């Protein structure tokens, strides 16, 4: 990843190509949609 | 697709000539369970429909239990508090 920098935990995507992990971009949608 | 306490599990189909039956593949899904809902189309000789959940923690979640690819999650989710209800539909003359 590169949000948290870690290796690929579920390297899952958006609308537009944006692929990151999945809970890690789960809390990211806790923090900002 | 029926749910207990706990979450991903039996389906209870029945026989095409006769009765009841069902599917003893369970995910038991950690509790997280407020709605649930689907819908069926007017063909299939099969399974031929997609299942929704709607989990307690801020998410709901679509699985497709065709027997391949049975009770296996296709694409995730995002919503602020809590759904409480939810609904598949198709109105036209994209499934809603």
């Amino acid at each position: 990843c590169f949000i948290c920098r870690q290796s690929f935990q579920n390297p899952v995507v958006t609308k537009c190509r944006h692929y990151f992990c999945e809970s890690c971009a789960l809390q990211h949608f806790r923090t900002t949609p | 697709v029926i749910a207990l306490t706990g979450g991903e599990l039996v389906y209870f189909e029945m026989d095409p000539s006769g009765q009841l039956n069902e599917y003893t593949e369970r995910k038991e899904m950690s509790a997280d369970v407020v709605c649930m809902s689907l819908a069926n189309v007017p063909p299939g000789e099969q399974r031929s429909r997609f299942l929704a959940v709607g989990l307690v923690d801020n998410t709901v979640r679509i699985i497709s239990l065709d027997p391949s690819d049975c009770l296996q999650p296709l694409s995730m989710q995002a919503l602020p508090a809590q759904p409480e209800s939810l609904c598949i539909v198709e109105m036209g003359g994209f499934l809603y």
